């Protein structure tokens, strides 16, 4: 019973940091997405 | 009192794991809320310092704090039971009231600069009171002469060479005392080697009506006895942790080996066999 | 007396357990 | 192309070849590459040079980084079990007290080639392999040192002056050096006393044999020895005296400590006297000491 | 200028085999402990040795032999226990010799756990008074671990150094200031020198120093003691042919001596002279630079003969002889001029306008 | 015994996942880091 408690913490856990990961490589991807259209934007206004 | 201070203490602590946890729990409910209704907040800042971890970690200086002094103020109680003596008592005293006037449980700006102030106090206080305590560490040697009486001073004051700064102090004596108790397993393995029936023990056994099974098992008890006995004063001398001693290490393998020859239980045995 | 066996013995006999299982 | 990653079997016995030996020799290694160590360093160095790392290595190089602490505690137990026995195979004499300590040894390693590097077990088993093959290596550097002192006092007894009191010192220290083994528990003590035993009997009694024929000149490395009647029994008692010097020396026993264990001693396993039966020119030596004495009261005679 | 003084080279055990680490007892200033590391053309003998050699004699041969099953990277005399010599070696064990015990294998060596060190240990001191001092050891994986030199079965305290995102601090090299035991200095593989604090509230790293190109070989913090404090002066050698100075109150190097052709793999400063501190070049060449007559150029230098690579420079207590070793494994021992190694009296003066010059 | 073992295999997936993780962070840490670099030398070139 003392594991399953714990195992079951540890399984949610894996889940709760795998989120935060999940959110901030989902948002920097989209950070660099607009950091390129930007800069295609600007590559071509500067010609 | 310790013990009501430790009930609350630990009360208080449940009740910020509980906040911990349940907040946990919320965040992964937001955050999976989030992630549904993304396009309705552009916004992805997600960090928040509750307010009472400020008062999360004060709290936890008490607790921290009390036992530090709890485990030095019972210890100056028991081994200080002298005009030094009192005096530490008194300064340990008049220390734990000084830090006791600041509130603790002010939490803004002043009440850490008045609790960092106190606890610094405090620190150089105590600080003090060890090495009012050397000083009879020192007076130790400066009494004692033969190795009974010094060995009698460290057990007294056992519980003393807990403390950090106590233990580095005495390094001189530990080496002579260990040496000597060395020269007693020493002189134990001597006795033990002679075997039981060529003793002197075994005779002066059988004239006070003392069986021979029974006078050759009681011997064995004895000097496991005394084993225990000296393995109890290298505990005293190194204090906690003696098993894994520079010194400690050699004296334990030793005892244990020979105190694993010195069970009688085969002797019984065969008396029984032999008897049946 | 009791007496080890030879590291070269040993090691056979640990191989033929490694592989046959 | 290597494909560098750490799982399955914690061992592998390999076969290599060693010169002046038909068979091949086998060698146990921890399952553990050195590449993988090499790999470990190497993501490491080229990320801070600015060099982007491909994600696939940096995950294989990862992996196998957290069971590193346990690879290199393996490596070294397994490396020193394997100098422990080397050592114990350059001296033959030492093979049989070594035994108890080498039959655990072998057990633990007999435990951990069935292991697999997920096993949860891995934790304790590392400590224990390392702990034991500790005790192993420290055990046998002892011995090496103990059985040295050992054999140094028996070839002592050759070449010491022949008085009672010098034999029983060499005895005594040789005593105490058994006495010590007797305390670690290694395993064969008995056999291996009873060896050591003959061959002091050996020495002694090649001593005895300069002992009765220097007692022989002296009466016409053997030391500097009323009616008809009182003669022949002063020169015997005399012998005695010096035959004795010998033959009453303490016999070394292998189990001093197992006190309270009876078993009756008797004189013959108290003391070497059967060390006059060991002379390496027969009983031919004592004849002569017995025949000068029967020579000197003819003449008196 | 430098005079040749003796040249330690023992045939068995320091041949094939480059010097780790070089140490003088501090008691006992007439004694040198050297490392050495493993001989790839002798596999059957032992692979870490640290050889005591010395000085007050003329003997050819090391005063005492100790061998260990890794590879000693760095060695260590006990400051406060006469008989006890540390050593960190490549396996991340901390081996413990007693010179008492004629048993040249370690008398004790710490776990290789998870709790202990598992990495190379190229930084091992000890650090505090006799009533209460600690043996600091740091390892390349960043972790620190204070042990007393009677309790090697686990440590006192340890901790994992990490500096910005928790990214592991690659520790190579480590010093302290002089009567300090809070506060040190640690060069990385990185190239970053990082002043961090032992224990506190603030435990660990705690600033960041980002001149170096390369690896750090060695940093050495002001080892001499007198009227102006320089105590927060350290001096940092690096494989960008470079070495730095530095103080912990900026965070860029205030000077670099780039006189160096090759690699610079050693630096220390004078333990009396202020202003002079030695480093050793891989060509061969030991330049003392005395910053005060000349900060530009060695003040003074001399290359080995037959030019083998210096791994660990090292003075000795008093001044007045400064110990190299080679690839080779031979220690030379170069004695020092008057001239260079007497401060003069105002030589703390100067010391202070060439600071403020800089 | 039989839950330990899948204990300890799941304290490891989530230990490998964390790994993946943290080098995909530091990883897309760089692109924006250079990346912001070339875009600040580009605003400069406009002028």
């Amino acid at each position: 019973e003392h594991l399953e408690q714990e195992k079951h913490e540890l399984r949610r856990r894996f889940e709760n940091r795998e989120g935060e990961w999940e959110g901030r490589v989902s948002e920097l991807e989209t950070d660099v997405k607009q950091l390129q259209d930007e800069l295609e934007r600007q590559q071509l206004h500067l010609r | 009192a310790y013990e009501e201070f430790e009930k609350v203490m630990v009360a208080c602590f449940e009740v910020f794991q509980t906040w911990d946890d349940e907040y946990e729990k919320l965040q992964v409910l937001l955050r999976d809320i989030v992630k549904r209704k993304r396009e309705e907040n552009l916004k992805m800042v997600w960090r928040i310092n509750p307010a009472h971890r400020k008062l999360q970690a004060r709290l936890d200086q008490m607790r921290k704090f009390r036992r530090q002094h709890e485990q030095l103020r019972a210890v100056i109680v028991r081994v200080l039971r002298d005009a030094a003596d009192a005096n530490a008592i008194e300064e340990v005293n008049l220390a734990y009231e000084n830090v006791k006037e600041v509130d603790g449980l002010d939490v803004s700006k002043e009440g850490t600069e008045a609790w960092e102030a106190a606890m610094k106090r405090y620190d150089e206080r105590i600080d003090r009171v060890e090495t009012r305590i050397t000083a009879r560490l020192r007076d130790q040697l400066g009494t004692a002469k033969n190795a009974n009486e010094m060995f009698r001073i460290f057990s007294r004051f056992n519980a003393l060479f807990v403390r950090p700064h106590i233990r580095g102090a005495i390094r001189e004596y530990q080496t002579q005392l260990i040496q000597r108790v060395k020269d007693d397993i020493e002189s134990l393995h001597d006795k033990f080697k002679v075997q039981y029936p060529q003793s002197q023990a075994c005779k002066m056994s059988h004239v006070r009506d003392l069986p021979p099974v029974s006078g050759s098992i009681i011997w064995a008890k004895q000097i496991d006895r005394q084993l225990t006995a000296y393995m109890k004063r290298v505990e005293d001398v190194l204090g906690k942790g003696w098993e894994n001693h520079v010194e400690g290490q050699k004296l334990k393998q030793d005892g244990d080996s020979f105190r694993m020859k010195l069970n009688t239980q085969e002797i019984f045995d065969d008396w029984a066999r032999k008897v049946q | 007396e009791l007496a080890a066996e030879d590291e070269q013995v040993f090691l056979m006999k640990q191989q033929s357990l490694l592989a046959k299982q | 192309q290597r494909n560098l990653g750490v799982s399955g079997r914690i061992f592998t016995i390999e076969s290599t070849r060693v010169r002046g030996r038909t068979g091949n020799v086998l060698k146990l290694k921890v399952n553990f590459l050195p590449e993988i160590i090499t790999l470990s360093k190497e993501v490491r160095n080229l990320k801070w040079l600015g060099f982007r790392v491909p994600l696939a290595i940096v995950n294989k190089a990862h992996q196998a980084n957290q069971l590193y602490p346990f690879a290199i505690s393996l490596i070294e137990s397994v490396r020193t079990y394997e100098r422990t026995c080397e050592k114990v195979e350059e001296r033959n004499t030492i093979s049989l007290l070594v035994a108890g300590l080498k039959k655990e040894v072998q057990a633990l390693i007999a435990e951990g080639i069935a292991l697999v590097w997920e096993s949860y077990k891995l934790d304790p088993y590392v400590q224990r392999l390392a702990e034991t093959v500790f005790n192993f290596q420290e055990k046998v550097d002892d011995l090496l040192i103990i059985e040295e002192k050992i054999d140094l006092e028996v070839r002592s007894l050759e070449t010491c002056m022949y008085d009672h009191k010098t034999f029983s010192e060499i005895l005594n220290r040789v005593q105490k050096a058994v006495d010590d083994l007797n305390l670690h528990s290694y395993s064969n003590l008995p056999i291996w006393v009873n060896k050591l035993d003959m061959e002091i009997e050996r020495i002694l009694g090649v001593r005895l044999q300069a002992g009765l024929r220097a007692w022989t000149q002296v009466l016409l490395p053997g030391g500097e020895p009323p009616p008809i009647e009182e003669c022949r029994y002063k020169l015997y008692q005399e012998m005695f005296a010096w035959k004795m010097v010998v033959l009453s020396l303490p016999r070394i026993q292998s189990q001093r400590y197992q006190v309270g264990v009876h078993y009756e001693l008797t004189e013959e396993e108290k003391f070497y006297r059967n060390a006059l039966t060991r002379m390496p020119d027969g009983p031919v030596a004592l004849e002569e000491s017995y025949s000068a004495v029967m020579g000197i009261v003819s003449e008196v005679e | 200028k430098l005079s040749l003084n003796r040249q330690f080279f023992d045939e068995r055990w320091s041949k094939h085999r480059v010097v780790s680490c070089l140490d003088w007892s501090s008691q006992y200033p007439e004694l040198l402990v050297a490392s050495y590391n493993n001989n790839e053309d002798a596999p059957h003998e032992p692979d870490g040795v640290a050889l005591v050699w010395n000085m007050k004699y003329k003997k050819t041969t090391p005063e005492y032999v100790f061998h260990c099953q890794s590879a000693v990277m760095s060695a260590t005399f006990a400051k406060f226990h006469p008989n006890l010599v540390v050593g960190g070696t490549y396996s991340g064990q901390i081996v413990l010799w007693d010179n008492r015990s004629n048993k040249r294998t370690p008398v004790q060596r710490t776990p290789l756990s998870a709790a202990a060190h598992t990495h190379p240990v190229y930084c091992v001191n000890v650090v505090g008074t006799q009533n209460a001092h600690n043996l600091i050891s740091i390892s390349t994986d960043g972790k620190i671990c204070s042990w007393s030199l009677d309790m090697l079965s686990h440590p006192q305290d340890s901790m994992e150094l990490v500096h910005k995102q928790s990214k592991a601090v690659a520790v190579t090299s480590m010093s302290f200031p002089v009567g300090d035991v809070n506060n040190f200095v640690v060069g990385s593989e990185e190239g970053s020198v990082y002043t961090a604090c032992r224990h506190g509230s603030k435990a660990g790293i705690s600033e960041m120093f980002e001149g170096h190109q390369g690896p750090i070989t060695g940093i050495h913090c002001h080892a001499a003691v007198g009227a102006v404090d320089f105590s927060h002066l350290f001096v940092t050698s690096s494989f960008d042919w470079t070495v730095k100075l530095w103080t912990t109150k900026n965070n860029k190097p205030l000077y670099s001596f780039e006189d160096n052709a090759d690699y610079v793999y050693d630096v220390m400063w004078s333990p009396t002279h202020p202003a002079l501190f030695a480093c050793v070049d891989g060509m061969g060449r030991l330049d003392l630079w005395n910053l005060n007559n000349d900060t530009e150029v060695p003040t003074a230098s001399i290359s080995v003969e037959g030019n083998p690579a210096l791994n660990r420079v090292r003075w000795t207590h008093s001044g007045r002889e400064i110990a190299v070793g080679d690839s080779e494994g031979q220690i030379v021992i170069y004695d020092v001029g008057e001239q260079i190694a007497v401060p003069r009296n105002d030589e703390w003066a100067r010391f202070g306008r060439t600071l403020a010059e800089i």
